[PDB]
């Protein structure tokens, strides 16, 4: 099937309390495999999935150099983003950038993609042609045309085509006992009364994965797919009911669709 | 993989 | 080949405004953006700003906003440069530089000296001065630059002509000089050539 | 600017007492990043205690998940407690077997 | 603002040795937008290393760049003729562009004493000037005092120096006393004090009106 492979950027600035919190985590598809913590005491990228540990140590020293490029630049970004708005020296503030690419059921190249906000609003963000950006105000124009000088649409639409694919399919083969294998739900239901002639049938789904998944009852209240800690996600659905709408458990790691 | 430091600032 | 052809140097009183031209070739015009850099005498390189010719975006050094404005035209593949309100501190070399297709300045022009003063133009007073010193002092005189030989050039074994000064008048005067031994014992601007010979 | 933290308590298998199993917090939907999660055991407060990486969804919504190890025993109440800028009080939620 | 510093201001090296220059940026800049520049008094710019390491089109191989965060370094294997020059650094990586104060590399060579000459005013308003002159010297440092009346004067030599000669690697400097024809008339020493760094004593040189 489909696979994608993200990395997700945070980057909080503490008034006179040092260089800013940066925080980096690494997806394939829902399973993270890499970290990376600005106050941690080993001050290298980390491993957070079994199979990606079987990369030697020239993989580990030059990703965690490339990760602390990735602070250096969203540092001097927070103090260009408080001269952009004119902000005090004396206020905290948080930049998050997330990028990734997308490959199909023939592992090319599908989508790729990159935004950049700044205390939680949307900054600047790459089209979905990997070609130009898209600025939310004024400042946000400015860094479009600083960027523009650069061509850094054209570096980044040749990472994601090609080293981003590359490097995706290879965590794919080594994590293929993990990756590219399904866990399906393990199904089952609870009935609980709630008002005089009313009661409620929850629909469970435990211990999934991917965490895709849709729980409705057709001919509903649900709650976010969380993750129970071993790697795999959990979902429940319900509905208050005094069954013509029933509860249909579809799943990438079903063969057919549970009823 | 991280891509390489081709990104300036804002 | 990568050509940025900068027009001519100006002379301009104070609180004026001149534009300067750039001329490019040799590559897709609207594949670069071009940045302007300032370099005051004896002074290091300083950044104005960038023009995007695609689209006229523009982006400036934050001390130049109001100073200087950036167009371009696509027609003719040239970059403009209009600095307004100019005092004696605008006088520097202004360079127009092709910005890199990932960064950098790769290609600059030849420059463009702008002169601000309130002087029009002078001229200049030639005061003449086991090895001797000889002496061909040249006084007061604007603008430069003055061309300074020694007996029709048939002398040039120690001709020291020394950089120009600029004096407390507003007015520049250098002093070129060659050497003898005792065994042997044009101003442009002015249009006016010295054969000063020299004896004590 | 400031988005409330929503809180999930529930625990990793299903509940069985006398055995033992991992009480999860799920706490997502939160901005800023700045936020203090404790799980509670009849009020006292839970020092074993870890939590994920920080991360975000596509609304750039920080996400964290702080579990530990416990034993759902009868007449043993849990709840999780979450401090954040938007909220003026601690909100404390219990967990429920059900949920 | 992202502050270049380059350091030494001038390095004066011989032709055919290693030259190291240095840059040091005042914040963490990225070596894909770190540059050199090469610049002839008299002559524009022109690219030396893009991307901190990566040469520009055109530059012979001698030349070589390294470094990352905040220090960077220029390194030319073998000192040419064309190569001694103005180096600056810049960073295209945060607005405002910003290059460093320069580094001139200037040929060594043996030390000079400088042929002193004195220069009196012209025949022809009420206005003198003494020319002092320092003929053929090494290095640029060369303290040039003026003794009025056995009295230090600063603050009224105009000086001017020639570039490093192309054949001989020496200076020339031209320190002309800023006065007028009433002080000059008002005194009766007024002599210039070489202190060069290559002599044994101060020499002098004048005379009474």
């Amino acid at each position: 099937g489909s696979h994608s492979m993200r990395y997700f950027f945070t980057s909080v600035s503490r008034p006179g309390r040092g260089e800013p919190r940066f925080i980096a985590v690494g997806y394939v598809d829902d399973t993270q495999f890499v970290r990376f913590d600005s106050d941690a005491a080993s001050q290298r990228m980390e491993p957070r999935a079994p199979w990606i540990e079987q990369e030697g140590p020239e993989y580990w020293d030059g990703e965690t150099r490339k990760v602390k490029a990735h602070s250096q630049t969203h540092r001097v970004d927070l103090g260009t983003l408080r001269g952009y708005y004119n902000q005090s020296e004396a206020g905290s503030h948080t930049v998050q950038r997330m990028y990734g690419c997308d490959v199909g059921s023939d592992w090319r190249f599908l989508r790729g993609y990159h935004q950049y906000a700044y205390d939680g609003k949307d900054y600047i963000a790459l089209k979905e042609d990997l070609r130009s950006w898209t600025a939310a105000d004024m400042a946000a124009q400015t860094t479009k045309h600083k960027w523009e000088a650069a061509h850094v649409a054209e570096q980044l639409r040749a990472y994601l085509e090609g080293t981003c694919v590359e490097w995706l399919r290879r965590y794919l083969e080594n994590g293929k006992e993990t990756l590219q294998r399904t866990d399906a739900p393990k199904t089952h239901m609870t009935h609980h009364a709630v008002s005089d002639h009313e009661a409620t049938l929850r629909c469970w789904a435990l211990s999934f994965y991917p965490a895709e998944i849709t729980l409705t009852w057709q001919r509903t209240e649900l709650v976010e797919t969380r993750p129970a800690g071993d790697g795999t996600f959990q979902k429940w659905a319900a509905v208050v009911v005094p069954q013509r709408y029933t509860c249909h458990v579809q799943h990438e790691g079903l063969p057919k669709p549970l009823t | 993989f991280l891509p390489s430091d081709f990104f300036p600032s804002v | 080949e990568v050509q940025l052809q900068q027009s001519g140097p100006e002379l301009v009183k104070p609180g004026a405004s001149v534009k300067i031209s750039c001329k490019a070739s040799g590559y897709t015009f609207t594949d670069h953006f071009m940045n302007w850099v300032r370099q005051s005498h004896g002074k290091s390189l300083e950044w104005i700003g960038d023009i995007n010719p695609n689209n006229g975006g523009t982006s400036y050094n934050q001390k130049f906003k109001g100073k200087a404005t950036l167009t371009v035209d696509k027609s003719s593949s040239t970059a403009f440069m209009e600095v307004r309100s100019l005092t004696s501190d605008d006088s520097a070399v202004y360079y127009c530089a092709r910005r890199g297709y990932y960064g950098s300045f790769d290609y600059w022009g030849q420059g463009t000296t702008l002169t601000v003063s309130s002087a029009s133009t002078k001229g200049p007073s030639v005061f003449p001065l086991g090895t001797a010193a000889l002496g061909c002092l040249v006084k007061d005189y604007f603008p430069e630059p003055v061309t300074v030989s020694w007996n029709s050039g048939a002398l040039t074994s120690g001709v020291h002509t020394f950089p120009a000064v600029l004096q407390s008048s507003g007015l520049y005067s250098l002093s070129s000089v060659v050497t003898v031994p005792s065994s042997s014992l044009n101003h442009k601007p002015s249009n006016t050539k010295v054969d000063k010979r020299v004896e004590p | 600017i400031q988005r409330t933290p929503k809180i999930q308590v529930y625990s990793r298998h299903p509940a069985e007492n006398g055995k033992s199993n991992f009480l999860n917090c799920y706490v997502s939907g939160f901005h800023p990043s700045d936020i203090e999660v404790d799980l509670l055991k009849n009020g006292e407060r839970i020092e074993k205690v870890e939590h994920s990486d920080l991360s975000f969804s596509k609304d750039w919504s920080f996400y964290l998940l702080y579990y530990t190890e416990f034993t759902p025993t009868e007449k043993d109440e849990y709840a999780c407690r979450v401090n954040h800028v938007t909220l003026s009080q601690p909100k404390i939620v219990k967990w429920d077997r059900d949920m | 603002e992202i502050v270049m510093t380059q350091s030494p201001a001038t390095l004066s090296l011989s032709p055919g040795e290693r030259a190291t220059l240095s840059c040091r940026a005042s914040q963490g800049v990225s070596s894909s937008y770190f540059s050199w520049y090469q610049q002839t008094p008299g002559q524009a710019p022109r690219l030396l290393i893009s991307g901190a390491s990566t040469r520009a089109t055109g530059i012979p191989a001698r030349f070589s760049g390294s470094g990352s965060g905040t220090d960077f370094t220029l390194t030319i294997s073998s000192l040419q003729p064309e190569d001694f020059a103005v180096y600056y650094c810049q960073q295209d990586y945060n607005l405002p562009y910003t290059f460093g104060q320069g580094t001139k590399l200037e040929i060594k060579r043996t030390v000079a004493a400088p042929s002193v000459f004195i220069f009196p005013p012209s025949d022809e308003s009420g206005t003198a000037s003494v020319v002092c002159l320092l003929n053929n010297f090494y290095p640029r440092e060369a303290k040039v005092q003026w003794k009025v009346d056995n009295a230090l004067q600063s603050g009224n030599s105009q000086e001017s120096v020639t570039e490093q000669d192309s054949k001989d690697s020496t200076y020339s400097l031209s320190s002309t006393l800023t006065l007028s024809k009433a002080d000059y008339e008002k005194h009766k020493v007024y002599a210039c004090e070489v202190t060069h760094q290559g002599l044994s004593s101060p020499v002098t040189k004048s005379f009474n009106r």
